[PDB]
């Protein structure tokens, strides 16, 4: 055939992947955490957003810190082989590296460690998305008025991507009624540019809709005219189209 | 609006 | 004037702005940190990059914590109206959230902070970049074979990209020949795709050449055979293109 | 500033240019041509279009041979220097290299000479637009089942595109009830493409749209499951976007 | 799988295709054609070019108008099934509408004919680009200093490219010793861009080289200091990239 | 349908 | 140059 | 190959 580039992708396997939603909205009374209205919102408009992206989804709440750990190493260990790539979005109270099960804390390295790329073998050279709503701590941002070769390998960080709510440090919102700030935004901008733009595009996008069109009202002083600015890490090594052909 |  | 669309960075402002080079070799023998051999090759080799991209390039070499701060803090309070961009590489040892001056740590959220949207004015609403050559820690990868509105303002964290050479918690590889792997790679990318890419995509590029292309070689067997793969994180709102109209 | 590129007509002027559409439906009787039932759907359709892309739309209705002329060389002889382009859309009865005023044939060629670069300066270097809707000939397409340098100087005849809606030759189809297959097109894809698709690749998906989705129903069996190709013809030295900066 | 978009020509299959060059140099004495000068050069640099396309280049030199049709001819009849595109040069001495064999005129349409899409059912839907190096005509250009559905078929004129030299009704210039303007420019741009951009801006490129960096210079004063313009003419149905997945 |  |  |  002519000549050929691989700066993409290939995310024409005969399924898109899986797509785990974890929405815990419900914390058990000893832990202290407070109900996370809203929530149902942002889990249906996810459903619905990578339901059209073809992907397979699976919807699971109010799960305990050991349901989470077992579900994600059950979904690690099944036959990814016919899959494109994997998602998987945590909706829940949080902090720096953390995500709240319904009873306990649980490491976020714990949970995407079970997709290494030499963990989980029928996902590796495929990009495995992490969608985050949760906070990153508790700061505020009050905003401002505008050779060598041989045996090849990859690093077993590679092709992991951590769409983050939030910057490092801060607390991220969620209104009640439209459901967090992070997850309108992203599923928005998935249905308008997922035909068109490359991922890290859609997701800039998605920063720009976040950092311009919200701004939280507050009764509280501390807690009133507040901004946010989402946080994309990237690991990934080639460019991310959800179409194809 | 809340923090999470 | 025609349909109007901003989903690009202005970048033809009179000049692109300043690089930035802190390229840390020699360190105080108290400190115990050892000299980090092949880093001119990256001073250079950044340099030369930028300098083709029309930045005002400043090398500083072997500076104190204090020198760090002060540098960082002059730079911040200089007039950035007329330049389209700020960028920041930061070459020295280092772990998790930090960089090591010649006789200590600077915590990096200290010399990103003085580039806030609220701290410097000039700036806000610009592109501000820091590429960082250093560790974030100890951990080797062994790889694997294969509604409301108004009032508008933006978050003080927004329009900031941080080029990490490696994933969050690990070492970062440097040859003493040919310079570290992610410089090396940073460098030959904007080379060949400044003019034609947009930044994501180009470090898109870089993490797939450190990926494949470098693994460890040493006598060493715990220091062995190890990979490394680069972390973008960004909080950019548009996209970013080096060249312009 | 940074590195600049040339590969795109600047049309970023305070205005986009005029679009002048001459739409002739009745013919003198003594010319002997039908009337083109359907054509004002097209012309309607084509001054809220060009409205929408910002053209200063002047629709002219039954010109003669003399008028078109008239118009041409005044429209020709106008100040241009302020905007960015110039369009003009031929709705007529024609024949190869022809269309027809109300009384009789105008050369296309004529009418084009008035705006080659020597004789309309306020035009040279910009995108000259002519979209034309008239038969090039009688023939029906029955489909198949699927150095040196100094003294810079540009020819007369660059950057002028001609926009046919039919191949050489070839006969062009009008519904009397919903327009010409190739204006109802152009129109349905400078709706959905114009803030995103350069314009020959949108002028392709017009030829895509022709091609496939229309075939002609006729009680005459010469006329009967006709096709029809659109055919861009580019004397443009650049890439032309609707849109800007 | 995911979703799927079919903008652009399949130019995986096993084989490229056919790249046929027919190159006239010399005439029949009684023809009274002058000898061209420089196409051998030509020929070459589109052996050269093509072949790295990963075309199966065939050059043909000196082929009477009967030889020219019966090539045409046995190549319309070859089995292209495994073939993604097909593509013809023709370097000869011409006028609107035809090309010269040594012995006489060959009308392009005779030629174009075989490849029809009822005509050559192997090529059907694939791109059929014509690449015309001749004279369209005596004409110089001075220059300017600066609903329904059912049965689906497609037109029989559909997926042609006529890459012409110069515009309808003019000359097309040769230089003796560094071959065509327009043969040379396009080469050099597909060796720049085929990895790159989609063909119809190559062409617009190649366009701009022709118009910008060309002038003839000639004793005779009826021939000096004139200007050339390629003419693109496009019925492609999607966009064409030389290069794949 | 009707021709031009 | 030539023309053709 | 040296580690930072």
């Amino acid at each position: 055939s002519g000549i050929s580039l691989d700066n993409s992708y290939k995310m024409d396997y005969p399924e898109m992947g899986l797509c785990i939603i974890i929405n815990n909205k419900n914390f058990h009374k000893s832990t202290g955490m407070t109900s996370r209205s809203g929530t149902d919102v942002d889990a249906a408009n996810l459903r619905e957003t990578f339901r059209n992206l073809k992907y397979e989804v699976r919807n699971k709440n109010d799960l305990t810190r050991e349901e989470i750990v077992e579900l994600m190493r059950d979904v690690s260990k099944e036959d990814h082989s016919k899959r494109s790539s994997f998602v998987c979005v945590l909706l829940s109270h949080g902090e720096e590296g953390i995500i709240f099960g319904t009873n306990g804390p649980v490491d976020l390295k714990k949970i995407t460690n079970f997709f290494r790329g030499d963990r989980c073998r029928s996902l590796t050279g495929k990009p495995k998305l992490f969608i985050i709503q949760a906070c990153r701590g508790t700061e505020l941002d009050c905003g401002i008025e505008t050779d060598d070769m041989a045996c090849h390998k990859i690093p077993v960080e590679a092709d992991f991507l951590y769409a983050y709510s939030t910057a490092p440090g801060y607390y991220s919102w969620r209104n009640s009624k439209d459901g967090s700030w992070f997850i309108q935004s992203l599923c928005a901008m998935l249905k308008q540019y997922a035909d068109k733009l490359e991922f890290m595009h859609i997701l800039t996008r998605v920063n720009r809709k976040v950092a311009t069109e919200f701004e939280s009202f507050s009764f509280d002083a501390t807690f009133h005219a507040k901004k946010q600015i989402p946080c994309i890490v990237s690991m990934l090594t080639k460019e991310l189209y959800f179409y194809h052909h | 609006d809340e923090v999470d």
